[PDB]
């Protein structure tokens, strides 16, 4: 009512006041500081009038940039940092695979397109420079793959490994090292790991594009339920008759858990 | 063939969240320890006092814990990950003690660094690997899933090799190291007030949108 | 010169003097101070 | 659309305001 | 004082449990014999076995351990290195 | 064994009004040698004792006990001597000790975050928390009496006290123990500062409400022997007051 | 001399106070407390530093006898924690601290009790 | 300093005025500052060291300049770049690229030794994955894709360090040449083909972030906004 009012007027005049005060500080600081502005960063760009296709059920976390002609299929997940501008030529990534935090996957000329297939992982940190990856491959954390470079099916790079312009990384085999030799053959329980670790961290993506997917008021809701039910006191809840049960909103899908 | 959704965020008018707290883990953070703002830390994330995350990084502990000790330093667009079991059959939890210093491209993966370490960028630690206290790996080295770096020693190569063993002197300095980047960590840390003026910038998009 | 390690030192600085002095003390101390913890020995029927 | 519609922080405030007034008058007429 | 009852005493006890088989024979019983060859028995002879051993010693052994019984070097072994005996 | 808050305020508060109780019962009272004599008798035993008990310890919570239980054979001899300034004396002491014993259990709810339980636990503190590690030291020099500090007031004007009260032998065994019980002082010291352990237990920071109180009680015990004055003549106001 | 971590794991056996049988690996060189709490049988917050004066037999392990003859002999100060925190003041003959109980090749394969868990909160 | 002083002093001001804000806000029952937003900024000064980045030259909002970085003209920093120079400042040429998720930083500490200053030349291509860490880059070079260069290396005019090769401290790549390598060495000389293709790429690549700063530009979009803001 009239108090609300009023109380309002003086916030406002209180507020003003504050407003005042900072810029009087900001302008006291020199003109050195660099005043902290809104994200400017866009996760999904369109250039060349041609936009990125990307699937519904794909996580495509906010720090990650995708940018033009990136396609990516059903169950994907693009993580943290990762960049995946095709703007000189087309990125089609399957369904069902991942391209881990703080990648790259890069396409060049306008004619070596990116390839990425089904299944398949590429992992923390890997660099793509216009590969053609088949389906339930591995890249490793590290490795950079070169111009024209094709991987076949079940094949692996390790972690740390360049693969140079046109080599092909065969069926069930394994390459490592900086001109990247031929390491070992990729067993079966290995590919069994590969597809598990697929599935795995589609469940983690889903998860996390749960929890990334949520508003001011969602997380200010969790945020408060998370410090309520943080710790727990069996013997006053003994005495009172209550059991305080974790809400749903922080059990954590049994998908990722061990 | 796939399918669009109409309600995608192509414009989030606010950056990654620093802090992702997956379910009921939330990451923490000492006071006394500087994150920079371009980093993520998600899941089981723990830094402690006078930790220095440089900017660029990312650290998801979501598989299992991440840890990172007091004055250890993780420096620009380095990631940190971990993941249930590992080779070794030890605990696969991401541990990084004390006094350790951690170069630009480090790749860490359920790595159990020991405290007084020093390692170069671009340098990769997979599944099961320890480097033991008062131990150097220079840049580029990449050591395999269960391999351990000995204690005392200096590493190298992308197969991690033995190169030479560490004298007094040198390895008297990995923690003169460590607190040399914990004072520039502080340094950086003095540019940022408790409170962000974004969102006096929201309020007024805000305004012009009505 | 004997004098100087055999006598003044070992069984006068490091002798006589440490064992009645600081050595000597601290052992006694500290197998008294055990003893006297001892005395707590956590008993409902020892405190009355 | 200009009011604040919590009661209980609205009585804490004129409780606040009260006390500021309070404490400044008992320290004028003392 | 004491948690693990002596290496000999339990060979003795358990070399003892088993000559009172009458399937079995003194001569034939060594500290190192396998129940289905050496002493020539069955599988119900080995669970009877376990199970007289497992009474005589007061405590229940699980299943994959007493499936890992089939010898009395295997049976003084965890008989001497288990606690509750 | 009770809770730390539960163990804190037992130390605290009932300190000082059952020693008020004992002036008011016995030295206005009962006033009598042989009380004084009982009363010297138990503060030689607590003394002696809680120094010799309190060398074994590796507790904290244990520690902080028997210093309780020397700092009240000290309350011990200045009741037993039973003057004037005796009874002043009983009251800088329990007043000093009341501020140290506050001082040393904040410090102790603020490393309770961390859940702390041996002496080893806090060390390497002065690496993790150099101003809490320099603070507590601080805190286990006034317990020991070294003069700058505000224990070293109540344990000088104790003995002085001891000095006009007659009671040498009771001086000296008082001084003994004050020199016996340092080491335990100086070992916490020892841990906090000295020590390079293997491992170190990071503790987390405080909360305001015991970071102001550590503060204040910190700087009071710090700077009081700049002006002792109103705690002097507070005390022989009180102790003048008792009889008329 | 690829100086790998399988070299130094030590996989010894541990049967805690319910009698279920537990695979215990540790690191050689790293305490059997250690291994323990790796494990996860016994609260890492119980026991944080590895250290005598720190333990108040909260790592305390049942030994065989036949493998006893395979470590260092108790210390004064482990018989001493050992007698002063137990129920009763008696020496068990076979129990050992487990900071004390320095994991090796030699120490490969043993088997270890863990006793009754005791309260270690104030 | 004095300059240092009023820097902290301008701090303590900007705090009281802020928490004012904040004490009204509350008044108002606008808890909306308490939404945690990113802090990122795209350029972050020290005390007295805050960098300079010419007009018309790209700077991707990802990127992130620290410090005495010295952009110039016609250049590009792209998404994921982190360029580091708080230590010791980073001069950046006129025409040059620094591509997605690269590293230009000067070392910390004097532990080592003398911090050098990171040099990087006009019409040279830094890397896609490059780490360089106190170097110096000449005009017209090629830095390989997640190449390591380390303080003291010297790339001269038209020098090729391929993918992934790291180089160590003190080490000049010469004229014409091609380096690669974990122990980074010579593998094969250059030909002018090549370095006219060096050139080529610079340019276009520049015109190519000349085009991405153009669709960037573009104003923020209201219907992202209220659809963030709504649900
Ligand atoms: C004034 C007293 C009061 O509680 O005012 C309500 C307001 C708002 O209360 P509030 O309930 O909106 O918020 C609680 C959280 N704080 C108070 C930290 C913002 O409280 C204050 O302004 C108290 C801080 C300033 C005191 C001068
Ligand atoms: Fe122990
Ligand atoms: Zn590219």
């Amino acid at each position: 009512g009239t108090l609300g009012r009023a109380i309002y007027s003086v916030g406002f005049w209180i507020r003003e006041t504050g407003q005042a005060i900072d810029r009087l500080g900001s302008r006291l600081q020199g003109g050195y500081f660099f005043q902290e502005q809104l994200s400017r960063h866009r996760t999904l760009m369109n250039i060349f009038d041609k936009a990125p296709v990307v699937d519904k059920d794909v996580f495509v976390a906010p720090s990650a940039s995708v940018i033009g002609d990136v396609q990516v299929g059903r169950g994907s997940s693009i993580w943290y940092g990762c960049v995946l501008r095709g703007d000189v030529n087309s990125i089609r990534v399957g369904s069902g695979t991942n391209i881990q935090d703080n990648s790259l996957v890069h396409v060049a000329k306008s004619v070596l397109p990116t390839v990425i297939g089904d299944n398949v992982t590429v992992g923390h940190s890997a660099v793509l420079h216009g590969c053609t990856v088949e389906d339930e491959a591995f890249v490793g954390m590290g490795a950079v793959l070169l111009d024209g470079v094709v991987v076949e099916k079940n094949a692996m790079v390790a972690a740390g490994a360049l693969v140079r312009q046109n080599t092909r990384i065969p069926s069930g085999e394994v390459w490592a090292g900086n001109p990247a030799k031929f390491l070992r053959k990729l067993s079966n329980e290995e590919i069994t790991f590969i597809s598990q670790s697929a599935i795995n961290y589609t469940n983690l993506a889903q998860v996390h594009a749960a929890e990334n997917s949520k508003s001011y008021d969602e997380i200010e809701f969790e945020k408060v339920l998370r410090k309520k039910y943080a710790r727990k006191d069996e013997e006053y809840d003994s005495m009172l008759g209550v059991v305080r049960e974790i809400p749903p909103e922080l059990i954590l899908p049994d998908n990722v858990l061990p | 063939s796939i399918t669009p959704s109409p309600d995608r965020v192509k414009w989030d008018y606010r950056g990654q969240r620093k802090i992702i707290p997956l379910g009921q883990w939330l990451p923490k953070v000492a006071v006394d320890a500087y994150v920079a703002p371009n980093v993520v830390l998600a899941g089981q994330v723990t830094v402690w006092d006078g930790a220095s995350v440089w900017p660029g990084c990312v650290l998801r502990g979501d598989l299992n814990k991440i840890s990172i000790g007091f004055c250890s330093n993780v420096q620009e667009r380095s990631v940190l990950h971990a993941a249930w079991t590992s080779p070794t059959g030890l605990p696969a939890d991401t541990s990084i003690e004390r006094y350790v210093t951690i170069g630009a491209y480090s790749l860490l993966r359920s790595c159990t660094i020991e405290p007084e370490c020093i390692i170069g960028q671009h340098s990769i630690l997979m599944e099961g690997s320890l480097v033991e206290t008062q131990s150097i790996l220079e840049a580029g080295s990449v050591v395999p899933p269960g391999r351990r770096i000995p204690s005392g020693e200096l590493w190298a190569g992308n197969p991690a090799r033995f190169v030479r063993t560490l004298t007094h002197e040198e390895i008297l300095e990995i923690p003169k190291l460590a607190v040399a980047i914990n004072d520039l960590s502080r340094d950086h840390y003095s540019e940022f007030l408790p409170y962000s003026t974004v969102y006096l910038e929201v309020e007024k998009f805000k305004k012009s949108l009505g | 010169l004997r004098f100087g390690y055999e006598v003044s030192f070992e069984a006068l600085d490091k002798g006589a003097i440490e064992i009645l002095g600081p050595y000597g003390i601290s052992y006694t101390f500290r197998r008294l101070a055990e003893r006297i913890s001892q005395l707590q020995s956590g008993f409902v029927y020892h405190y009355a | 659309e200009r009011v604040s519609t919590d009661k209980h922080r609205n009585y804490a405030v004129v409780a606040g305001t009260i006390t500021i007034l309070g404490a400044l008058g008992w320290y004028l007429k003392g | 004082r004491g948690s693990f009852l002596d290496k000999s005493e339990v060979a003795d006890r358990v070399i003892s449990c088993v000559k009172n088989f009458q399937k079995v024979d003194p001569a034939k019983v060594t500290p190192n014999a396998h129940f289905q060859n050496d002493l020539g028995l069955d599988s119900l002879d080995a669970v009877e076995i376990v199970m007289a051993l497992e009474e005589e010693f007061g405590f229940e052994i699980p299943d994959n351990e007493a499936d890992k019984i089939n010898s009395i070097k295997h049976a003084v072994d965890f008989i001497a290195s288990h606690p509750q005996a | 064994g009770s809770p730390t808050p539960v163990t804190a305020f037992l130390s605290i508060a009932p300190k000082i009004s059952i020693f008020a109780n004992i002036l008011r019962v016995f030295i206005y009272g009962s006033y009598g040698a042989t009380l004084q004599q009982i009363f010297c008798f138990c503060s030689i035993a607590s003394m002696i004792l809680g120094a010799l008990a309190a060398m074994a310890q590796t507790k904290v919570k244990r520690l902080l006990a028997y210093s309780s239980i020397g700092h009240v054979g000290y309350i011990c001899i200045g009741f037993s001597c039973g003057t004037i300034e005796g009874i002043q004396s009983l009251l800088i002491g329990i007043f000093i000790y009341a501020l140290m014993t506050i001082d040393a259990f904040a410090i102790v709810l603020a490393l309770r975050q961390t859940r702390v339980k041996y002496i080893a636990d806090l060390g390497a503190l002065a690496k993790t928390n150099p101003i809490l590690a320099i603070t507590f030291s601080i805190t286990m020099f006034s317990y020991v009496g070294i003069p700058p500090l505000a224990g070293f007031c109540s344990k000088f004007y104790l003995f002085f006290a001891a000095l006009g009260c007659g009671a040498y032998f009771l001086a000296s065994v008082g001084v003994v123990t004050s020199v016996i019980g340092c080491f335990y002082y100086i070992r916490l010291v020892k841990r906090m500062f000295f020590d390079t352990p293997r491992t170190w237990i990071l503790y987390e920071p405080m909360d305001r409400d015991k970071s102001l109180l550590l503060a204040m009680t910190s700087s009071f015990i710090t700077l009081f022997f700049l002006y002792p004055s109103p705690l002097f003549s507070v005390t022989h106001q009180m102790a003048l007051s008792l009889y008329l | 001399s690829s100086k790998k971590v399988s070299d130094r794991i030590v996989r010894l056996s541990a049967i805690d106070f319910e009698g279920k049988k537990h695979e215990v690996v540790g690191l050689a060189g790293h305490t059997l407390l250690k291994a323990l709490i790796n494990t996860g049988l016994i609260d890492p917050d119980s026991h944080r530093l590895e250290e005598i004066d720190a333990c108040s037999a909260h790592c305390e392990v049942n030994i065989a006898q036949e493998w006893l003859d395979k470590l260092p002999p108790r210390s004064y100060d482990e018989e001493y924690v050992l007698v002063r925190n137990s129920r009763a003041r008696v020496l068990n003959k076979h129990s050992r601290l487990g900071c004390q109980v320095l994991l090796d090749h030699n120490l490969q394969g043993m088997v270890v009790a863990l006793p009754e868990p005791k309260p270690w909160d104030t | 300093t004095l300059g240092r002083a009023f820097y902290a002093v301008g701090f303590w001001i900007r705090e009281t005025g802020q928490a004012i804000d904040r004490l009204g806000s509350r008044l108002q029952g606008n808890y909306l500052f308490q939404e945690q937003l990113s802090r990122h900024r795209p350029l972050m000064n020290l005390f007295d060291k805050y960098p300079s980045v010419h007009k018309d030259a790209f700077v991707a909002p990802s990127a992130s300049l620290l410090g005495d970085v010295h952009v110039g003209p016609a250049s590009s920093i792209w998404y994921g770049c982190v360029l580091r120079g708080d230590v010791n400042g980073i001069v950046i040429g006129s025409g040059t690229n620094i591509q997605d998720n690269s590293l230009v930083h000067v070392a910390k500490s004097n532990l080592t030794g003398k911090v050098l200053p990171t040099i990087i030349g006009d019409n040279v291509t830094v890397g896609h994955s490059a780490v360089l860490q106190g170097c110096t880059v000449e005009d017209e070079a090629f830095i390989g894709m997640g190449a390591t260069l380390l303080d003291g290396v010297y790339v001269e005019k038209h020098a090729m360090v391929a993918a992934g090769a790291l180089v160590r401290q003190n080490t000049r790549i010469p004229y014409g040449e091609v380096w690669g390598g974990n122990p980074a060495k010579f593998l094969r000389k250059l030909t002018e083909d090549e370095m006219a293709f060096f050139s080529q790429s610079a340019l276009n690549y520049s015109n190519l972030a000349q085009a991405h700063a153009a669709e960037n530009a573009k104003e923020l979009e209201e219907t992202e906004f209220v659809k963030v803001l709504h649900k």
